[PDB]
């Protein structure tokens, strides 16, 4: 009856609690101690100014309300307890949609230590807003924010604090790398306090330092454009006697000036402002045009 | 008011979680479909939409009542509340029942215990399609359905005489396809649960080659004629005739490229792409045709006088010829 | 009769049942053997890096708790059942959208044994992340895979093992994608560690090889074709200046 | 490590004044660096934590500022309990603690 | 293409509850947003919207906050998909006015009262809005009835009022066509014995 | 893609009341506890009810026992179009609903003002 | 256009191969685009006509 007994001790720990109610509600801040591992940095896109993120998302804090005595010290319970206690109500700033994973069941974890200690862990994935600015794209760099926060509790009920040292609390997966176009240098989080309507809150930031990868746009714009410019200044080398093969080539470059143009916006959003690749390919349609 | 008496004598005591005749026999399911519609057939992803009304009837003597009411006719507020099979289509990448404005769903319970339950779905059911012949490719592919959970031993399914019904016809969405019959099967597959009865009905579909003409067909031969036409040009004009070959093959390449794109990438060869091959390989021969006569100018002027006139005739009595195999091959398959 | 003696075996194998506790809460670590029978392979996108697949994922497990020796039959329940019982908090690690069927109802089973072993099946639509390598493409082979994993119990919880270890997946061979053929698959038993403990994985994983005529036909033939086409030019006369200057230059631009 | 080089490394003042003790980070820290005061035989107090958040029991003349690697603590209106040593640190990553800088009158 | 814009906004509601008033505690109780369920909250709706949802990572992305004289403060961080019929006569140099239609769906006006709290303030963020491709020139906050054949009902209407910015349309569309007609002007300059020169470029500058 | 107030009305004794009003404009979730019409579209693919910020439907209770009952939903439907003087053609599409589950014997659909001013 | 190439002179054969060419090589860009619009539907729609007729006069 070890099932019968630790029975008796998860019902004797949820009687009479209100999971409405915060720990300490009226006494003391609540602190959540906060982790992320990131299992993958999905892809980037450029043209929605986003990236998605995969991470287990770790937050603990201490419930006074849930001690317990028993042979055990933890209790690893399924994660429909979580439900039945207070749990904080952590959102990502500027998260765009993200999704908590429950096939085949919620992805998600509760343990409690004797001493009323809670590890509350979730899977989830994260399409963030990441405001860029490209007026050196293709050869740019971004620093792509992710800011959670409580929603509702302000900074004097609930705050937030990395569970280990700030530069060790986001660790990113060797092999979680889903960057086609983009190289992750690194991380950064930092802690601070934003002023909303409806109170002071506290915010989590992280950074993640992205550096692109020009080999794509090499191959497709710079070396068409150098060979185009190649191809119009060979026509100097030709006769004078011959008008419509010196006609025919530089029409001809003209056009695959005007295509590559065209072709090389595509990628990038429609933002109103000229980038290097947009300076460069100005500068080759002036030398086929000259 | 009594009804209310009826519905509550017959809910009491009863246990949704078994099937009836949970230890005695199978439970017999006798199906009915009528087809509302079948939807586009995509190749792309090798998957067509449907629309049905499905229709199950068992019996289940734990829902057996005696009064002057001799059928309950039901919404689906009860649906929940008794066994119902757990019925699950084989092939269908995925699918969905009708919500608004409530749940499209029937129950009927009769005097002894027979059971109607009814219900609206529209399924995206996978079919592989065998692209040789494309596009006069003919195609019958299936809608199958099983028990997800009970065996052959505890649930057996059971085609009605007139069990599969379609409407009109008329009013379907299908452009590449034409509906020309049906037929219904049963079987019974072995898995790592058990042996389970499968209730399959094929649909009969064959490829109208009305877009296909206009789109590949039609372009592709009037640019093997405009390629002729260089034929009759004087072959002093050198930069007119070189023009002309080069730009038959630019075009050839981009419808190839598009016909191409109509389907999925499958390594094997399909009729469109044979008859666009040999499109390309004859705007191809033009061109080197012409390359040769003016190389043979230099050297010998009757030779290229004469292949110019031997050309002329050779190409188009060549395509009519390809043309002929090709169609009487193809259509009569 | 035998439809009562059903009943009673049920509801007492319910009553008093705690789904919060997983079978030999404090003992030794559950085994949960897994089968899987792949119904298809569905879209190997270069473009997303990843692939659907749709399978009949089923998991095994003993449960003392869900004994009964009073019939002699295997009880199939309805499906709504499962959400009264314990079942083991499965997750694929680089699923990146899944969802279970729901037509005509939920496409899951759940079937006891007299013993206590549960049986407990789904049928799944993940499309899982496959970082592909395109560096020989379209000459490249892809190995994509599924990683299952507990989330919450570690490896003292929990213990996964395929049933069969080489049986333990099926419909491999069934499997026609347009354009890879399956070179092979493999099964693979581990344990990870992550900060929170170490847990049970189970790994499948395809090798799939690209085929090459659909390339061949679309892209290589047309480049040997222009670059003949351009060859032709050095037979025609240098005097003809116009004429070979279009061809290269068509031939570029083509 | 992170080496925290505080600036200078002594400063006299008279009573009354402001003062600007300047702290400065080797790589990236954030706002994750606290100032202390030691008074002569006696343990460290904090007064800042964060980078600009004044410690319970901390005059309102104190005041830090500065973010990533440049930091600063201005004392405004100096007293005569304002003399002793001032230390910065950061706990970005595992602590480290500049040099010190001692204030005399 | 679509005629439609996507908003999120931290969307605020209060007003006040004579039976959730309370005087033994002196503070503001914030609640765990699951009770939300349990109270009556107005049956608010945004009339032009296609789809919408709230946020619900890491939980329902909603505030619930009571007050002791009984007011309650309800909050949603929403994201909706607001319809935005754009009249395109002067597309790329074109201005374009959508909004956002705030009703509710089952009250008429005798048994609910809309209006913005501040007036004037009632909306925030929107100075600090950066889209790519246009700019809020104006945004305005309207207090209305509308009548239907069940009633008439309170609705508040936030408008924007976007002004396009055309540098992307003279890289990508303006300049390579005023390019193209300098280079069909060459031709006048080319020697009118050359027939195949002239009608290459003439050509090639139509088919460009 | 059409967006419609949909309002169905219909007189059940049972909910017969004698109050201070005369009508109870109630919340949405009272609905879900009394007898509604199971109405559904014949040609309809995939529609929406929208419950933003919550289910945008309506119940009005009279307190002779009629029900007002009105719903936003987004409704898609099938048009079967006849492209042959393409584009140059015009189309009537269609918009049919009806009782699932109740024959003509048992529930009967009739237009609540003219037919000429009910849609 | 391609009827202008009537007015060019019999002498100026590579001008009128040009624009022979080129108009066909539009016309068939053209009937691709349009037939691109709508539903794959198997029968001729009035463009269609159209479409077919202007190439007709190109090729002739
Ligand atoms: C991972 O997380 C996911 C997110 O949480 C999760 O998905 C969710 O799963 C649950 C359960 O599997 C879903 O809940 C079920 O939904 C069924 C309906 O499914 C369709 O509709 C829902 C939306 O539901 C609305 O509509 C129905 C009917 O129209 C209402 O009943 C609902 O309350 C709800 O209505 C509200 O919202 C409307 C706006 O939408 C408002 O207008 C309205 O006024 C209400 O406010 C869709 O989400 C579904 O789509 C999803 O699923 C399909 C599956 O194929 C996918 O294809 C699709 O892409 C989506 O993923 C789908 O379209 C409900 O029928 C069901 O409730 C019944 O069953 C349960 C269990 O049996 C009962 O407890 C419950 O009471 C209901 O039974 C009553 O009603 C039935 C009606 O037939 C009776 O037959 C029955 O006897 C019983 O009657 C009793 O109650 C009646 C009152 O209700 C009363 O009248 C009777 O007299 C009697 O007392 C259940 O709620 C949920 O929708 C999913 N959500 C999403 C977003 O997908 C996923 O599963 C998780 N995965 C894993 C692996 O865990
Ligand atoms: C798709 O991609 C995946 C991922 O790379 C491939 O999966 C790999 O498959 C191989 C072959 O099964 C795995 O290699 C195996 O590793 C085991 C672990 O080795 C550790 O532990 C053993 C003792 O337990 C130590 O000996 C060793 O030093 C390591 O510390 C080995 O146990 C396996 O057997 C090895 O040892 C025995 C006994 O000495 C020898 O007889 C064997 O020959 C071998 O040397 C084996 O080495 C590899 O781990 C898998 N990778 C991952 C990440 O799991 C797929 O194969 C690939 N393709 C397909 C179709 O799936
Ligand atoms: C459209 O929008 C409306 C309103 O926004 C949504 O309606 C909500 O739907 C959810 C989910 O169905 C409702 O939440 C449910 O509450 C039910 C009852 O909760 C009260 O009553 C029980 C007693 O029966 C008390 O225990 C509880 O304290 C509350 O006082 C529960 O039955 C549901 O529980 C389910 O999930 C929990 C999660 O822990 C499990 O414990 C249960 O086993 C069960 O699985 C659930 O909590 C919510 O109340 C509805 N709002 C209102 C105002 O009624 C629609 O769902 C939405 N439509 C769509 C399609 O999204
Ligand atoms: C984006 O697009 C939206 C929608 O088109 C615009 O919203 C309109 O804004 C204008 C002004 O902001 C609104 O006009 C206002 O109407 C009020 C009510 O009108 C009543 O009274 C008039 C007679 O005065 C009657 O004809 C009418 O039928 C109503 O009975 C007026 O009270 C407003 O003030 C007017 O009167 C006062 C009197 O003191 C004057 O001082 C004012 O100058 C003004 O003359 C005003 O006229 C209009 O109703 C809004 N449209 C809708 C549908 O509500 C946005 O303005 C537009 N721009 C932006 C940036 O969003
Ligand atoms: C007329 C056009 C004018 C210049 C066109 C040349 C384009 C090359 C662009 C830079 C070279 C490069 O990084 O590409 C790669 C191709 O290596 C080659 O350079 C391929 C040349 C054959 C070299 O990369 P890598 O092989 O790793 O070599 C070390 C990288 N490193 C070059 C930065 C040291
Ligand atoms: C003809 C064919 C030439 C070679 C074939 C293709 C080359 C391969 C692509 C080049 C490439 O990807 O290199 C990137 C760097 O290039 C670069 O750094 C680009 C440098 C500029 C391009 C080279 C030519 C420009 C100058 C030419 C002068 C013209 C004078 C003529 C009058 C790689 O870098 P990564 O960021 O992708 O990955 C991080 C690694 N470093
Ligand atoms: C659908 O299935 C039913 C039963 O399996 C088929 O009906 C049988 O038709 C044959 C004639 O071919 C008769 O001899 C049998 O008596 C029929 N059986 C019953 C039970 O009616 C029917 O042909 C099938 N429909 C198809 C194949 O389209
Ligand atoms: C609960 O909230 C109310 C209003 O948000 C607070 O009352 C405000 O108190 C501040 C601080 O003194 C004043 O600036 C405002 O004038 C007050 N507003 C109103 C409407 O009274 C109240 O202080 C909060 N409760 C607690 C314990 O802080
Ligand atoms: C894969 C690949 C990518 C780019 C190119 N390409 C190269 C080009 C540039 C460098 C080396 C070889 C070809 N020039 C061009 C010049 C003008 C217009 C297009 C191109 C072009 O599309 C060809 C193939």
């Amino acid at each position: 009856d070890n099932t019968t007994v630790f029975t008796r001790i998860l019902d004797r720990l949820l009687d009479g609690y209100d999971n409405r109610l915060r720990p300490g509600l009226g006494e003391r801040v609540t602190e959540v101690k906060t982790d992320i591992f990131v299992t993958s940095f999905g892809p980037v896109s450029d043209h929605d100014m986003e990236y998605t993120i995969d991470v287990f998302f770790r937050q603990s804090w201490k419930d006074e309300r849930l001690k317990f005595k028993g042979p055990m010290t933890v209790l690893r319970l399924n994660n429909l307890m979580a439900s039945k206690i207070w749990t904080p109500d952590t959102f990502f700033h500027n998260g765009k949609k993200s999704v908590a994973h429950n096939m085949t069941m919620p992805n998600k974890l509760l343990r409690i230590t004797e001493d009323g200690t809670l590890l509350y862990t979730m899977r989830l994935t994260v399409r963030a807003e990441c405001p860029m600015h490209l007026e050196d794209f293709p050869m740019d760099a971004h620093a792509c924010p992710l800011k959670f926060g409580s929603y509702a509790y302000t900074r004097a009920e609930v705050v937030y604090e990395w569970t280990r040292e700030p530069a060790r609390s986001v660790v990113v997966a060797e092999d979680g790398s889903r960057l086609n176009q983009y190289d992750l240098l690194g991380q950064t989080v930092d802690s601070g306090i934003v002023q909303s309507s409806t109170g002071e809150y506290v915010v989590m930031t992280t950074h993640f330092h992205l550096k692109r990868k020009i080999g794509y746009f090499v191959i497709q714009t710079y070396l068409p454009c150098i060979m185009t410019v190649i191809l119009s200044q060979v026509s100097f080398w030709l006769n004078r006697e011959s008008v419509p093969a010196r006609t025919v080539f530089g029409v001809t470059t003209v056009l695959t000036m005007t295509t590559l143009s065209i072709s090389a916006r595509n990628s990038l959003p429609k933002v109103a402002y000229a980038t290097a690749m947009d300076w460069f390919i100005a500068v080759c349609y002036a030398f086929v045009f000259s | 008011g009594d009804v209310t008496v009826i519905l509550n004598n017959l809910l009491e005591g009863y246990d949704n979680k078994l099937r009836p005749d949970i230890g005695v026999k199978p439970t017999l399911i006798h199906t009915d479909m009528y087809v509302n519609s079948i939807g586009p057939v995509n190749a792309i992803n090798m998957e067509y939409t449907i629309d049905i009304f499905f229709a199950q009837t068992w019996y289940d003597r734990r829902l057996k009542f005696n009064s002057t009411i001799k059928v309950l006719r039901l919404n689906s507020n009860m649906v929940g509340k008794i066994w119902i099979p757990d019925t699950f289509f084989r092939n269908s990448k995925k699918a969905d029942a009708h919500w608004i404005t409530t749940p499209n769903r029937m129950l009927r319970i009769w005097n002894d215990g027979r059971v109607l339950y009814t219900l609206r779905l529209t399924i995206d059911a996978e079919c592989q399609l065998q692209l040789h012949n494309f596009p006069m490719d003919e195609h019958s592919c299936p809608l199958e359905f099983s028990s997800y959970g009970y065996p052959r031993e505890e649930i057996v399914y059971q085609w009605k005489r007139s069990s599969v019904e379609v409407g009109d016809t008329r009013s379907w969405r299908l452009y590449q396809f034409s509906f020309v019959g049906l037929r219904n099967t049963t079987e019974v597959v072995k898995t790592t649960s058990g042996d389970y009865v499968v209730m399959s009905v094929y649909f009969d579909l064959s490829r109208r080659m009305g877009y296909f003409t206009i789109q590949t067909y039609i372009p592709c031969t009037l640019i093997v004629v405009l390629s002729w036409v260089s034929f009759w040009i004087n072959k002093d004009a050198v930069p007119a005739r070189t023009s002309l070959g080069i730009t038959t093959v630019l075009t050839m390449t981009t419808l190839s490229t598009i016909a191409r794109k109509s389907l999925p990438k499958v390594s094997y060869v399909t009729a469109m792409d044979l008859f666009v091959s040999v499109c390309f390989i004859f705007v191809f021969s033009a061109l080197v045709e012409y390359g040769t006569l003016h190389y043979f100018v230099s050297s010998q002027p009757a030779r290229a006088a004469k292949m110019d006139s031997y050309a002329r005739i050779f190409f188009p009595t060549a395509f009519c010829l390809f043309n002929l195999v090709y169609w009487v091959s193809y259509l009569y398959l | 009769s035998n439809m009562s003696l059903v009943k009673e075996t049920v509801d007492r194998l319910l009553k008093g049942y705690d789904i919060r506790l997983r079978p030999d809460f404090g003992g030794p670590p559950v085994a949960v053997g897994m089968n899987i029978d792949i119904a298809s392979i569905d879209m190997v996108s270069e473009v997303n890096m990843d692939y659907t697949l749709t399978m009949y994922f089923q998991q095994a497990w003993r449960d003392k708790r869900l004994s009964y020796n009073v019939i002699p039959l295997n009880l199939t329940l309805d499906n709504r059942v499962a959400d009264q019982l314990w079942v083991p908090d499965t997750y694929f690690l680089n699923d990146k959208k899944s969802f279970v069927h729901g037509v005509t109802v939920k496409n899951r089973m759940i079937r006891l044994h007299p013993d206590g072993t549960v049986l407990y099946g789904l049928r799944i639509t993940t499309t899982a992340a496959c970082m592909m390598d395109l560096r020989r493409y379209p000459l490249d082979e892809q190995n994509c895979t599924l990683e299952i994993e507990s989330y919450g119990y570690t490896t003292d919880d929990i213990e996964f093992y395929w049933r069969g270890d080489d049986n333990a997946v099926t419909g491999v061979t069934k499997i026609e994608l347009p354009q890879f053929s399956i070179v092979d698959y493999k099964l693979i038993t581990k344990k990870v560690v992550f900060s929170t403990g170490s847990y049970p994985r189970l790994s499948l994983s395809f090798k799939l090889k690209r085929n090459i005529g659909y390339f061949i036909l679309q892209t290589y033939m047309p480049s040997i074709l222009i670059t003949i086409l351009s060859w032709v030019s050095f037979w025609i006369n240098y005097d003809a200046s116009a004429a070979r200057v279009a061809l290269g230059i068509t031939t570029v631009l083509t | 490590n992170i080496v925290m080089t505080q600036s200078p490394k002594s400063m006299s003042m008279s009573v009354g004044e402001r003062v600007t003790l300047s702290c400065k980070a080797s790589e990236y820290v954030g706002t994750y660096v606290s100032w202390y005061q030691q008074k002569p035989e006696q343990s460290p107090k904090l007064l800042i934590y964060g980078a600009s958040n004044r410690y319970t029991g901390v005059p309102d003349r104190f005041t830090g500022s500065g973010s990533a690697t440049d930091f600063t603590l201005t004392i405004g209106s100096v007293q005569a309990e304002d003399l002793a040593d001032y230390h910065c640190g950061q706990s970005y990553s595992y602590p480290t603690f500049g040099a010190g800088t001692k204030l005399e009158l």
